[PDB]
């Protein structure tokens, strides 16, 4: 069935105050391993 | 509304402020999206956590992000200081802003920045004194097409009239939480009328693909 | 060699790769106005000051910064770049405050100095200017803040030199105040130096504050003895008396900069 | 083809704009994104760059300046620093929510252009620099980005092109000046979002010190749909060095406020009649119209009748694209009040970095806010007019050029309304 009358996009109305970084959360395993510039800091 | 602080006793370097255990993980996979030698680099979001556990950032916030960071504290100072939500003072509970920019004040935003201080018997800036409402006036929130809309938060409410965000207030005083949407009859950004464009259905996977692909 | 040409007002001036036109009209023995820019410091391009114009280039660059290419013709004395250095000008003494009697600053002042060179010679601001609150960064650095012109000396200073990372600006916009943002008094053993680079007088020095004034004062070439390193100094006396201890330059030594108990 | 404009849904790449249909993966799938992905990416980064030069893709951040060309800097042997793509969706100009639609609605749509740029780049990740006012766009996109991890389609060999390529969202924190690209670049690296000098361009030294682009939500969203139907497609639209579509805000005194895709150069009055409604009390009460956001000179009635909605034709109309968010203001208006509050933006969205900007910003709003009352006479217009040249090409970045020109617009296409307003505050108080 084709809708074009209703808004699909009803799923940000239940986000909480940590639904971007749990989301970062969950997405840490996905990630490829960082790049090191050689040190530690800039201060260092 | 100062950018030098003053140490009071609420808010001092002794002002007891520490993460959760589950803010710790948080913040690990937030410096986890940085290379390795750049962990500055994971200022804004940790701070604007410190903003998401505590409601506003004391001066221990600050040199708690200094601290696991391994930053100078200047350094998160002057980000604290820069951004404008970033709050160095306590705010009530729902964050009121509303914006006043030309395409905003052109829709009629001065008409709910006035129901807004005549409901709450606050103004801008002020707090309510049962600290739940901060009413401000923010630049251009990036719904223009929505205007007149306020902030709350995290959510946009959009599209107003006086007696939408009044009955907004009422029912934010009363402990539920509104629909971030325009409370016109549009969903979106759509024209209020009815589509002019996008009434078709949309093509799918193949569709004026060229060759050689 | 890899030395490639450029021109400075027409004259021909070989320059290593990597050359700032700054250091391309240094080279010819020109001189451009700066407030940010700083030899021993690192390069910040936030006062628009040393803007010059390239010819056959629409837009004034910023000489501090931007290196040079091959062929450019250096334009210090052009219509633009006078406008560019009026109208930086103007801006720089909009919100400036009317302290210069007052100022221990005053006839050793660059802003000064360089509003007589290269700026108007009256206002168009007819408003009201800001006020900023002074910090409090020491005994030793007195610090009048309405006369920062936000050059970021101080900062790139205590970062790079002093190592102290302390010095900062807050706030965005006209409102960006530079200090510590706490009651932090910034005391290393170099602290004294931004009074040295600190082109106005919102960095001074407390014990010289008000007793003299640069043009009375005699310059009398002498090294230190606090330390062995042999640090050149000027001892600047007024009527048999001494007034205070600058730093001069001396490259293999103190480069241009002396401790506190020096100072 | 002579005339542009009524495009149609069939040539749509924002189809999903409205929040219509489901803007998650089975949804997006299901309307030709991440469709022959792998083919794209297997082509190489010369053919994805030939493409985009083909379409005559220009920069849809503001600027204007050509896609292809932009990204074909990268095209460059790897120096051991990674290389990254950035994405600018900061959108912080007045009048303008088109990237807010594309992250909240085609999100995939963004995630595929990453991919797809950075594979023409070269890069090894997408830092997507999002607007922290944007939080349920952001937590949507969040959420577009665990779909296209867990179908494989980003990260370790993704789309099973053996091409390694992560996605990041970074939030901002409330800085208009940090939608500027070196700004965002000093954002992302934890610092103030002070902008960068020019040069080192960011494709020698961006972020973190790296080859680095940053690119708008626009112009990588519409990528994926440039490799796939072809360059020729897109540059089949709109006129010479104007070529392709463009998300339209018409918000301000017209009927219907709202976003829409339409080709390039589309005229004005035909934009605003066909899609917003017209103007409110009809096109003889349009006043004004700042065509492209905020920092774009505004235009008058005599103007907006026959102009067309592109790059070069708003500078031969002495304004600029910009954004394409038209701001339309009708005769009930004081647009001094308008004008006066847009610079009133402009200072408090400044990062104070460089003198003329830092200083004269705050001094044409004291002005401004001075000809709102009238309070004032008519030699400080002309006067104002040198301190935005003096503003204007003298600073670090374009916001003191933004914060000029709508001060320039004003003063050339209303003068007589200053005065007549200066004129009567003298005469009813004194
Ligand atoms: N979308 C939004 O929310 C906003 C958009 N804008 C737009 O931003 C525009 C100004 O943007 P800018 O980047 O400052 O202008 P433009 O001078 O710099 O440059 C545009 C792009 O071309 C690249 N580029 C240009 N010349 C180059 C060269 N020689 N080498 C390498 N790369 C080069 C730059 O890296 C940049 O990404 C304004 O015209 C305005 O329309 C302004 C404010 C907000
Ligand atoms: C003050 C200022 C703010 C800007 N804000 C944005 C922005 O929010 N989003 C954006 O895409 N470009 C913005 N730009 C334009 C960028 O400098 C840059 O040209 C663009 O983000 C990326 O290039 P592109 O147009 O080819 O995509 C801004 C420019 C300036 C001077
Ligand atoms: S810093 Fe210079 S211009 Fe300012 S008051 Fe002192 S002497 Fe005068
Ligand atoms: S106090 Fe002096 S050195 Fe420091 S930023 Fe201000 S003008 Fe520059
Ligand atoms: S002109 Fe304004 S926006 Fe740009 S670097 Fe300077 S203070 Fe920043
Ligand atoms: S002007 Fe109010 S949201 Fe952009
Ligand atoms: S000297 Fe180049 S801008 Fe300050
Ligand atoms: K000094």
């Amino acid at each position: 069935p084709f809708d074009n009358t209703t808004y699909k996009n009803l799923q940000h109305h239940d986000y909480s105050t940590y639904t971007f970084l749990d989301l970062n959360l969950d997405l840490s395993k996905f990630r490829m391993p960082q790049p090191s510039s050689g040190r530690e800091s800039p201060r260092h | 509304a100062l950018f030098v602080h003053r140490d009071t006793p609420k808010n001092n370097p002794e002002t007891p402020f520490d993460f959760t255990p589950e803010n710790y993980k948080r913040i690990e996979a937030i410096v986890k999206n940085y290379p390795e030698g750049h962990k500055a680099a994971a200022v804004l979001p940790v701070l604007d956590l410190a903003q998401r556990q505590n409601g506003w950032l004391p001066i221990s916030a600050m040199n708690k992000v200094a601290e696991i960071l391994q930053v100078p504290p200047m350094r998160v100072y002057e980000v604290a200081t820069f951004y404008t939500m970033y709050n160095r003072k306590p705010v009530g509970k729902y964050h009121i802003q509303v914006c006043t920019t030309t395409p905003c004040m052109l829709r009629n935003s001065d008409s709910i920045l006035e129901a807004i201080q005549k409901k709450l018997g606050i103004k801008v800036g002020e707090t309510t004194p049962d600290k739940l409402f901060t009413l401000i006036e923010v630049e251009c929130l990036g719904a223009c097409v929505n205007a007149p809309m306020v902030q709350i938060n995290d959510n946009y409410y959009e599209d107003l009239t006086p007696k939408d965000i009044e009955e907004i207030i009422d029912e934010l005083k009363a402990g539920k939480i509104p629909k971030p949407g325009p409370r016109s009859g549009r969903f979106s950004c759509e024209p209020a009328g009815g589509l002019t464009s996008l009434t078709e259905p949309p093509k799918g996977p193949g569709f004026g693909v060229q060759a050689g692909l | 060699s890899n030395l490639i040409e450029v021109f400075v007002d027409g004259q021909s001036v070989m320059v290593e790769p990597g050359t700032t036109v700054l250091q391309a009209c240094e080279k010819v023995g020109m001189q451009i106005p700066r407030f940010c820019y700083h030899e021993r410091l690192s390069v910040a391009g936030n006062c628009r000051m040393c803007l010059v114009e390239i010819e056959k280039a629409p837009k004034v660059v910023a000489a501090c910064a931007m290196p040079v290419m091959k062929g450019w013709n250096i334009l210090t004395n052009s219509e633009k770049t006078k406008k560019a250095r009026e109208g930086v000008m103007e801006f720089l003494l909009a919100n400036h405050p009317l302290d210069c009697p007052i100022c221990d600053q005053g006839g050793e002042c660059d802003l000064q100095d360089q509003s007589m060179m290269f700026g108007s010679d009256r206002s168009r601001f007819l408003e009201g200017k800001r006020a900023v609150e002074d910090k409090n960064i020491g005994p030793l650095v007195k610090t009048i803040m309405t006369r920062c012109i936000q050059c970021t000396r101080c900062i790139r200073f205590a970062s790079e030199i002093a190592g102290v990372d302390d010095l900062g600006t807050t706030g965005r916009g006209n409102d960006m105040q530079v200090g510590t943002y706490i009651e932090k008094m910034f005391m290393s053993e170099l602290s004294g130096n931004i009074i040295d680079i600190c082109p106005v007088g919102a960095l001074t020095s407390k014990p010289y504050a008000f007793t003299a004034r640069p043009w009375e004062t005699r310059k009398t070439e002498s090294i230190d003895v606090m330390d062995a390193v042999g640090s050149n100094i000027v001892v600047s006396t007024r009527t048999g008396e001494v007034m205070r201890i600058l730093p001069r330059m001396h490259e293999d030594i103190n480069e241009e900069w002396i401790s506190d108990k020096t100072r | 083809k002579t005339s542009f404009g009524s495009l149609k849904d069939e040539d749509r790449i924002f189809t999903n704009l409205y929040g219509r249909h489901d803007w998650r993966l089975k949804g997006a799938q299901s309307r030709g994104d991440w469709y022959k992905t792998k083919e794209i990416l297997l082509k190489g980064p010369d053919w994805i760059l030939g493409e985009v030069k083909t379409s005559g893709l220009r920069g849809r951040g503001g600027a204007g300046f050509p896609t292809g060309l932009k990204w074909s800097f990268m095209n460059k042997p790897s120096d051991g620093r990674p290389k990254y793509l950035v994405v600018n969706a900061d959108e912080g100009e007045p009048g303008t929510c088109k990237d807010r639609e594309i992250i909240r609605h085609d999100p995939h749509k963004l995630v595929e252009g990453c991919l797809v740029g950075g594979r023409a780049m070269g890069a090894r990740a997408a830092y997507i620099y999002i607007r922290g006012e944007f939080y349920n766009e952001a937590s949507n996109l969040q959420v577009a980005i665990r779909e296209a991890y867990e179908a494989g389609l980003i990260g370790k060999n993704a789309c099973g092109s053996g091409y390694d390529f992560d996605v990041f969202v970074v939030r901002g924190a409330g800085a208009y000046i940090c939608g500027e690209e070196t700004a965002l670049i000093e954002s992302i690296e934890g610092k103030q979002g002070k902008p960068r000098l020019k040069p080192p361009f960011p494709a020698d030294v961006g972020v973190f010190g790296c080859p680095t682009t940053v690119a708008n939500v626009e112009t990588v969203a519409v990528s994926p749909t440039i490799c796939r139907r072809g360059g020729a497609w897109f540059a089949s639209f709109g006129r010479e060095r104007n070529s392709g579509t463009k998300l339209f805000n018409i918000s301000g005194h017209v009927n219907n406020p709202c976003t829409v895709e339409e080709e390039m150069s589309v005229p004005l009055k035909e934009l605003i009649e066909k899609h917003a409604g017209g103007v409110t009390g009809g096109w003889d009460n349009l006043l004004a119209v700042i065509p492209g956001g905020s920092s774009t000179p505004l235009i008058p009635k005599s103007v907006c009748e026959t102009v067309l909605m592109d790059f070069d034709a708003l500078i031969q109309a002495q304004t600029g694209l910009g954004t394409a968010a038209v701001i339309v203001m009708d005769r009930s208006t004081d647009i001094v009040k308008a004008i006066a509050r847009l610079i009133e933006f402009y200072k408090h969205e400044s990062c104070g970095q460089c003198t003329p900007c830092r200083e004269g910003v705050d001094w044409m709003n004291k002005v401004m806010a001075r000809f709102v009352r009238g309070d004032a006479r008519p030699a400080e217009i002309d006067s104002l007019w040198e301190i935005s040249k003096q503003i204007e090409g003298h600073t670090i970045c374009a916001l003191g050029d933004g914060a000029a020109w709508p001060v320039q617009g004003l003063i050339r296409h209303f003068r007589p309304e200053l005065e007549e307003r200066m004129q009567r505050f003298a005469q009813q108080h004194q």
